[PDB]
């Protein structure tokens, strides 16, 4: 069912922009070191007020900073979490009764003796992504 | 060298006072009780406040006090002023503050005479407080009505209980 | 878990296109397996949210989305504002509790001058 | 001869004290103690009588009998061998201490384990010196449970001196 | 490039050793900060009282006592 797919997709997603999400809320720097270069390439880009870029704010409290090698780290790790997201979504855009019910709800008695615990999906995802 | 102010005598058996320590005794003298002291005359005084013993004193007594000291139900619709004297009043203290109830047991008042019952106490900072008996030993004493969620803003009563129309003025209780 | 997963997933593909067919289904078999539908039994508000996205799967059918990466970034920055000002909302909150339990703490219970003797959460809104 | 009162007013007076227990038995004297910063009582009160048949006497009719401004009034009445024990086994219950050392003399009370460094110890208190002497004669550094234990005085520069000998042998006749 | 080209040996040396360490570190070390937000003896008493004055008392325990 195509529906499940492209739910799975967009959870997927989901999943992704609330990670490099976090990022970009743990240090700031992240977003505003790329944003100011991305000034200068695309004279359009809104850049943020200054005040918040130096106290490495984004609302009210100020976060600690950190060394560039890590800053740098992070957004490459993002960078191939955005390729993964861009991936997902070119998949998707590709992708995108009751006696047929219970014909599938009858054979989900299949195994009925499956003695295990299965809590792995959003959360091998949400690990595999934090 | 006063500022005017009356000194009581020991005896009087107490206006408030300037600072609550320094009399005359039963002779004419000027006594401060903290730290014991015969002053002659005011000047004398002012440079005892303004002393380092006074203030060991003083600390010491700071010290010495902060080391010891389907069913039924109610529903009550509790109304307050309509922008008449709090008009003078808006310095964000405790303003956000909302009306608290509390409930007491008449086993303490300031006359000790008969007791034996409840009282469902609301109070509001420059408002008088209010009390309604409660003879019933339990009434409306609900078990988990929400989802428990951990606000406990002053008590599982208040949050779990009552409403502060604050635009309107109109505590409600239930 | 895997059987429950997939009754509540399937349940929730259908209910999300017709909401009869269950109606239909609980009433010809008579099964304890789709006890979830109650609202009373846990699971049914994941239930809730399943098919609230499936539903959200038939909202853009036939569209698709071109979003690049300049503005996926510019939308997980806004996000994480979001998660800024919700927790100092939090923290706001915090504070003003702080206070109340502080005046509380501190008036007197005693001064007492009684009169007589003897469905809120809907209320709390605003209509 | 001096019972114990609870419960009290502040605002009782050292008279009204005297003219309720009077009532009882003769009064020696009442110690009802204030706050002298605040000039306040503290709600309790010693009140002694001339002997003690009066003062149990009062004791037993006096009890949540009365109630002063509702306040119902409360009356009530009112050194031995140690050793330190090094390298014990972790299999050793304090009730089994209780066994080892009970032969060797009767405990006054019960033994006390504690780790130190990891290293299991206990203070076991015996009601005689001697009988102390007879159990680190006999269990001086000695294997129990697959484990090598030290017996000693626990210190206070620890217990045996000649004066501990002496004060205690009185103690216990 | 300035810069070095003025250091000495020595200094031209500490400052390859810098670079070298930023260069093998851990991007995390063991001792970072998370969620650390910002915003926007009566000496003369006891000799005049007599106490911290060593005594013994023989009938109990031959016990000490700091003050008479
Ligand atoms: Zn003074
Ligand atoms: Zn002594």
């Amino acid at each position: 069912n195509l529906l499940e797919t492209r739910r799975s997709l967009l959870e997927e997603m989901e999943i992704i922009e609330n990670a490099i999400a976090e990022r970009i809320q743990r240090n700031p720097e992240l977003y505003y070191h790329y944003i100011q270069e991305s000034s200068k390439v695309f004279p359009d880009t809104k850049l943020p007020r200054s005040s918040l870029i130096a106290e490495n704010k984004i609302y009210k409290f100020k976060k600690v900073k950190r060394k560039r090698k890590q800053i740098i780290l992070q957004q490459h790790e993002i960078n191939i979490f955005l390729r993964d997201y861009q991936e997902k979504q070119q998949t998707f855009n590709k992708i995108n009764f009751e006696r047929k019910l219970q014909q599938l709800e009858k054979e989900l008695k299949n195994e009925d003796e499956n003695f295990e615990l299965d809590i792995n999906s959003k959360k091998d995802k949400y690990a595999l992504f934090s | 060298l006063s500022k005017g102010e009356n000194v009581p005598y020991t005896f009087q058996d107490e206006q408030v006072r300037s600072n609550p320590y320094i009399y005359k005794n039963h002779s004419g003298k000027l006594v401060c009780k903290l730290c014991n002291t015969m002053h002659m005359s005011w000047s004398s005084v002012e440079r005892h406040l303004g002393g380092k013993k006074h203030g060991l004193n003083v600390l010491r007594r700071g010290i010495s006090i902060e080391k010891s000291s389907g069913s039924v139900g109610l529903a009550i619709q509790v109304n307050y002023s309509s922008e008449v004297k709090e008009n003078s009043v808006d310095s964000d203290d405790k303003a956000k503050v909302p009306p608290l109830i509390r409930i007491v047991s008449g086993l303490e008042l300031s006359d000790t005479k008969q007791k034996g019952k409840k009282f469902l106490v609301i109070a509001y900072e420059p408002f008088e407080n209010i009390a309604i008996e409660l003879p019933p030993n339990e009434i409306l004493f609900s078990e988990n009505n929400d989802m428990d969620n951990n606000n406990d803003g002053v008590d599982e009563l208040n949050k779990k209980c009552t409403f502060w129309d604050a635009i309107s003025k109109l505590y409600y209780v239930q | 878990s895997r059987r429950d997963m997939e009754v509540i997933k399937l349940t929730a593909r259908y209910y999300a296109k017709d909401k009869s067919i269950v109606e239909q289904m609980i009433s010809k078999d008579g099964e304890a397996r789709l006890n979830f539908m109650n609202s009373s039994h846990p699971l049914h508000k994941t239930f809730t949210d399943f098919v609230a996205q499936y539903k959200r799967v038939y909202s853009f059918t036939g569209q698709e989305i071109k979003k690049s990466k300049r503005t996926i970034l510019d939308n997980c920055f806004e996000r994480t504002q979001y998660w800024e000002f919700e927790k100092d909302k939090d923290r706001e909150h915090d504070k003003l509790v702080e206070l109340c339990k502080i005046q509380f703490a501190a008036i007197p219970w005693d001064k007492f001058t009684q009169v007589a003797k003897f469905d809120l959460e809907q209320m709390r809104l605003r209509r | 001869n001096t019972v114990y009162v609870g419960n009290i007013d502040p605002r009782i007076t050292k008279e009204q004290l005297y003219e309720l227990f009077i009532q009882i038995n003769p009064v020696l004297r009442i110690k009802y103690p204030k706050d002298k910063v605040l000039q306040a009582y503290q709600g309790y009160a010693f009140i002694e009588f001339y002997n003690q048949g009066d003062a149990q006497y009062a004791i037993k009719i006096m009890n949540n009998t009365v109630r002063l401004y509702d306040r119902l009034i409360k009356v009530r009445q009112v050194p031995i061998a140690k050793l330190f024990i090094k390298n014990l086994a972790d299999s050793i219950d304090s009730d089994q201490l209780v066994k080892i050392f009970n032969k060797f003399g009767k405990l006054i009370r019960e033994p006390e384990i504690f780790y130190l460094s990891k290293l299991k110890c206990a203070y076991v208190y015996f009601e005689d010196f001697e009988k102390a002497d007879l159990a680190i004669k006999s269990l001086n550094n000695q294997l129990v449970a697959n484990n090598r234990i030290t017996v000693d005085y626990a210190f206070k520069n620890g217990k045996g001196n000649a004066k501990y000998g002496d004060d205690v042998d009185r103690l216990l006749n | 490039v300035e810069r070095k080209l003025a250091f000495t040996a020595n200094e031209r040396m500490a400052e390859m050793d810098i670079l070298t360490q930023k260069y093998e570190a851990p991007a995390y070390d063991s001792t970072e900060k998370e969620g650390a937000e910002q915003v926007d003896m009566p000496y003369w008493l006891y000799k005049l009282h007599g106490l911290d004055r060593e005594y013994r008392c023989e009938i109990c325990s031959n016990k000490v006592y700091n003050g008479r």
